RNA sequence: GUACUUCUCUCGUACUGAAAGGGAGAUGCAAUGCAUCUGUGGUGUGCACACGUCAAAUCCGUUUGAUUUGCCCAACACC
RNA sequence: UCGAACCACCUAGUAGCUGGUUCACAUCGAAGUUUCCCUCAGGAUAGCUGGUGCUAGUAGAAGUAUUGUGCGGUAAAGCAUGAUUAGAGGUUGGUGUUAAUAUCGACCUAUUCUCACUUUAAAUGUGCAAACAAACCUGCCUUAGCCUGCAAGGCCGGAAAGAAAUUAGAGGCACCAAGUGGGCCUUCUUCGGUAAGCGGAGCAGGCGAUGCGGAAUGAACCGCUUAGGGAUAUGUGGCGUCAAAACUUAUGGGCUCAUUCGAUACGUGAAAAGGGUGUUGGUGGAUAACA
RNA sequence: GCGGCUAUCUGUUACACGACAACGCAGGUGUCCUAAGGCGAGCUCAGUGGGAACAAUCUCACGUAGAACACAAGCGUAAAAGCUUGCUUGAUUAACGAUUUCCAGUACGAAUCGAGACUGCGAAAGCAAGGCCAGCGAUCCUUUGCGAUGAACAAAUCAUACCAGAGGUGUCAGAAUAAUUACCACAGGGAUAACUGGCUUGUGGCGGCCAAGCGAUA
RNA sequence: UCGAGUACGACCAUACUUGAGUGAAAACACCAUAUCCCGUCCGAUUUGUGAAGUUAAGCACUCAAGGCUCAGUUAGUACUGAGGUCAGUGAUGACUCGGGAACCCUGAGUGCCGUACUC
């Protein structure tokens, strides 16, 4: 016996969660490799320039202070 | 509640519900000084002084009563913040009573709009 | 609950409109999507390769990828007590580039430009005007109204 | 269905997987032949009721170069010939 | 009067379960502080002591060292060492061999943690102790310590579900990695899919 | 019952493979070498920073930089 | 004691089945639905719900509107795919006729009649977006794209503010665990049935799980939803007695006589045409004479 | 209870997002194709309106699909997706990566977007990992393909293992199955019949006005 | 030499298709030919190759009808969301608070623009 009663009212008492924001599980993942795959290098040199900011910072921050 | 173009239909869709109009001078401020409470720390406090309304409000320009009246009876410029910082003026039923609840004022019975005649309906239940 | 196929209940809905079939346009063929943008998927047929489940069809959502000739795109689906952002992956011609935001792309491009007018700008050019108010109108033509019959 | 005898690959001799051998000393009937020895009924379950009557075709690529045969299986076809396109 | 409002409340651990009498103590010290004083600090590190001991993970030395450096490298360089607090407690660690002179403020300590410490050129203090030392707890960089990985959280979820990297409870280890957990078993468990 | 106990075992600090088996520090130069401490970005308590703000007076609510603890998301490395 | 005796034992056999299950108050509080099951008197799984929470949370808020911006093909409509067809008469068959004639079908026409198939054709809907990186003024790096720079990605600092309403009754996850998995009624519409207090659905509301107030009476209707009291005032319903209230209103406008008058909805429907030479109302059209 | 359908497909049901049930209606499926696959080119179909020794076909008109597309139906397509021809195996391996539908957001099945080869057809851009969307199958076992172990060592067989498929569970998320009981027993069930209480007002049987006329009514 | 001329197009009938009119330069167009690649059973189609020629078709320009597009009606009509201890009849009917058509008919007009060249 399919009834659909009550059903649209159970979906609204804890409410029908919105989605998560796109900040969200943004994982640029099983999409077409050619981006993800220059995606990734380019990730890996601004990794060493955000090592590589730090360790300037702290030196100038030591000898400058 | 103001009477903008989003706000009215939301009064059109529920009419059955609520009963409106629109509110004389002299019942605004028998609204806020008989029955105005406002939310001071998430508590109906009685609106007993003027020192209670800018301590609350804070905003350069609400300080008496008789203003907040002001900013509610225009569509003022603080009036999402006179009105949200009071609670809903929860009021007695009308002496004399009601004609009818289930029909429109212009069928005899008593809802909607009924403009300029809710305050010989709020003047019985303030 | 005979037939519950891939495509069922769909006969008015991928049907193509009235004196409007065949081959689609070379505007949809010239769009240009990027990973981020809004997207209408809006299901034609005609194509028949690449078309999305009924539901996807009056969607709008994110392009989460573009791919050669398949723009995967992200919907909110409202399944039961939650939106599942569901991951589409559907051609090119099943896809629109969205309005939806022209709204406030078109609001802020020439809002701010006046802002900023108005705050530093160059001059203030005097901008619409008011819309509600009072006043003594003159009328006309007179009339009055009984009845027609 | 049809399928010629021959096809071209760049990367041959079509035989139609048919095996079955069914060996003695095959880990699962060695336990069979232990497990149902003796009393009790048949111990073990047998398919009874009808079938799939069409069966699935593995076809055996077997390149002509010696060694390292492949399969590819078609689809549930009830006739199926090997005849070469005459 | 319909409100709707009826499942907003939350829950809040209004006190303690604890009967650890010396920490009944430290909450009746920072119920006074956390009150009747205008320190974020003294509000934070009461919701912290009420809290469980589950919820109260351990900062390792190692942690306190690395944070205690990553704040030490950008300061007057001659100002002071602030002090680490840790409202859970403190447990030593055999993958630092050398740590610094660096104040602590722990529950607790290991045995091996204390003198690690003190040892080291530091002295770890206590919350009687520190509330001589800053009691507004100016000076203080406050920590809690890792509670993920812990093997609790870890079997949360359901194991089975695409895109589950969560350990079923399972003694034999070599019981459950068959059929659901392999690709040539008619499906194997999506270890990827969009959330 | 209480008190003591080396010895061992047990769980786990390391996982993985069907198995033979194998087995996770980071940064710079390199494509292994040498100093050998969050691994990256992001969201991010508390405190210290200066930043003004009706502010009784000036301590705090505002906030912006610093480090960001836990947490989470993304994608590095490594087994 | 017999379609398998009797005693003891296995045995406290098993039972998705029936019956029962012992104190108080407080805080909250449902479900009869999803999928799977030799499944449909049961389970498992989600949902509903509680507890414990963790967490920077006027936000990643909304059963709401606005604004833009998409979507759709039901109602109404309209008859090309079809009709359905006879009414006006005139290429193709048979035929009743004296190369002259029809005759009905097919056709030929202007149509016609009223239907499912037609059309971006509603209302109601629903998808999205809407202010501190969504625009700028800039500058990185690998350059993936394309022949220095555009555009692109991961970034970024300099700078940016609003001259989409409301509530802004705090967002986010997480864990553990029940109960439920026989619903029923109802509004709106509507599939099947002669029909139903019928079966099957969609929507929302209820009842279940819930009193109170009154429709005499009733799980559901109308009000209202509920800690213990007092007062003031209402709701629905009423004011001749029962029965509180017009102590039978100074009531006002007409109507009504009914040999079963009539009189509170939904109870189920109360009465269907039909007429008159009947009592009251209205419009067409004479005479200035009715009997 | 026989009878018939559980796994599936289109329309309809179905209410302009989606969802939505009935031994609910209408139909289909458990296949068939080495071409009915792929591609390129050439062409334009059903019908009609007239024309030629023979007498169809060559003629040219007008022809929005009234045809065809392996089939059910519905969408869809006109210098094609149909027709004819050509050359072909992309109907293959796919590192399978992600997704969709069913959904519990689990399989499965079928699809969609990809990547890597190797390719075919094209001058090329592009097109193709079957014929769109129904046509299908877990654990174990058997079986083949594919190239570590048998634990005192060594060798060859033998077995097993990993890997990918096949043999199949139509009750189609997958027990290995005939009756009869009126001699029947038990647990229960008004979840469910005979019964009984109702309800259903059409059947079966009664009645009214109006009668072509019967005989306008005896 | 100026509007348009070809060829490329974007919207996709206001652009369609009809009976004509119209074509002044060019430019398309038919046109000549099997002397080659070519594949035509065919010099039809196309595909070698050019100018005796021709506006006969084609094509763009003009009017001027179905159709199409815009509107005036149609019409606040049908229909519809919501609300009645509304009225009867279990037929929808009006009301109130709103949304609000279509077919038709009377109209309006019957494409527009965008890159290069060429004049
Ligand atoms: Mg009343
Ligand atoms: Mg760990
Ligand atoms: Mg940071
Ligand atoms: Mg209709
Ligand atoms: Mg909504
Ligand atoms: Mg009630
Ligand atoms: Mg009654
Ligand atoms: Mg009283
Ligand atoms: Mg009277
Ligand atoms: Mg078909
Ligand atoms: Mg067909
Ligand atoms: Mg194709
Ligand atoms: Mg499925
Ligand atoms: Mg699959
Ligand atoms: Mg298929
Ligand atoms: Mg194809």
């Amino acid at each position: 016996n399919h009834t659909n009663h009550n059903q649209s009212s159970k979906n609204h008492r804890n409410g029908i969660k919105g989605p998560m924001p796109l900040h969200l599980h943004n994982s640029k993942r099983g999409s077409w490799l050619p981006a993800l795959v220059n995606a990734r290098r380019v990730r890996k040199h601004n990794q060493k320039a955000a090592l590589k900011k730090r360790r300037e910072r702290i030196a100038a921050f030591a000898a400058k202070n | 509640v103001k009477m903008n173009k989003p706000m009215e239909n939301m009064l059109r869709a529920v009419e059955p519900y609520i009963a409106y109009g629109y509110p004389s001078l002299a019942t605004v401020r028998a609204m806020v000084y008989k029955r105005g409470y406002l939310k001071i720390n998430g508590q109906r406090v009685k609106i007993t002084d003027n020192q209670m309304i800018k301590d609350k409000y804070n905003n350069a320009d609400i300080v008496c009563a008789e203003d907040m009246v002001n900013q509610i009876y225009t569509c003022g410029k603080h009036f999402r913040t006179v009105t949200h910082g009071m609670w809903p003026f929860k009021l007695a039923p009308p002496a004399g009573g009601m004609r009818q609840k289930r029909r429109h004022f212009v069928e005899g019975g008593d809802y909607g709009n009924r403009d300029t005649l809710i305050n010989r309906f709020l003047a019985r239940m303030i | 609950v005979h037939s519950y196929g891939y495509k069922s209940g769909t006969r008015h809905l991928f049907a193509k409109k009235f004196r409007k079939h065949g081959a689609p346009s070379v505007s949809t063929i010239l769009t240009n999507i990027k990973v981020g943008d809004y997207v209408d998927v809006v299901a034609d047929s005609a194509v028949r390769e690449g078309m999305p489940h009924k539901y996807y069809h009056g969607r709008t959502g994110i392009v989460w990828n573009v791919t050669p000739r398949g723009v995967g795109v992200i919907i909110n689906k409202p399944v039961r007590t939650r939106t599942l952002r569901k991951r589409i992956c559907v051609r090119f011609e099943h896809v629109r580039k969205s309005r939806c935001q022209e709204a406030f792309k078109a609001k802020e491009h020439q809002f701010q430009a006046y802002l900023a007018a108005k705050k530093a700008g160059k001059a203030l050019p005097p901008l619409k005007k008011s819309s509600r108010m009072g006043g003594i109108v003159r009328p006309k033509n007179v009339e009055v109204l009984a009845r027609r019959v | 269905v049809n399928y010629p005898k021959k096809k071209v690959m760049h990367c041959f001799k079509v035989v139609q997987y048919k095996a079955g051998k069914a060996r003695l000393f095959a880990r699962g009937k060695r336990r069979y032949d232990r497990k149902q020895s003796g009393y009790g009924g048949q111990t073990k379950p047998v398919f009874h009721k009808k079938a799939k009557t069409t069966k699935k075709i593995v076809l055996k690529l077997q390149c002509s170069g010696c060694k390292s045969i492949r399969q590819v299986v078609l689809k549930r076809t009830k006739h199926f010939e090997l005849n070469d396109k005459k | 009067d319909l409100t709707g409002i009826s499942k907003k409340s939350r829950v809040i651990r209004h006190h303690t379960y604890s009967t650890n009498p010396y920490i009944k103590l430290l909450i009746k010290l920072y119920k006074f502080l956390a009150k009747r004083t205008s320190s974020g600090f003294n509000k934070v590190v009461y919701q912290r002591l009420i809290k469980s001991r589950s919820n109260r993970a351990p900062i390792s030395l190692s942690r306190i060292a690395v944070v205690m450096k990553r704040k030490a490298v950008f300061t007057a360089k001659s100002k002071a060492a602030p002090i680490a607090v840790v409202v859970g407690d403190v447990l030593d660690d055999v993958r630092m061999a050398r740590i610094p002179a660096m104040r602590v403020c722990a529950l607790r300590f290991s045995k091996s943690a204390r003198q690690s410490i003190v040892a080291a050129g530091g002295e770890c203090l206590t919350f009687d102790q520190l509330a001589m030392i800053a009691p507004t707890g100016k000076n203080t960089y406050l920590l809690r310590g890792r509670k993920s990985g812990r093997e609790s959280v870890r079997h949360f979820g359901a194991s089975g579900v695409p895109g589950s990297h969560s350990k079923p409870y399972a003694t034999n280890r070599g019981k459950e990695t068959k059929r659901g957990r392999r690709t040539g078993r008619s499906y194997k468990r999506k270890a990827f899919r969009h959330v």
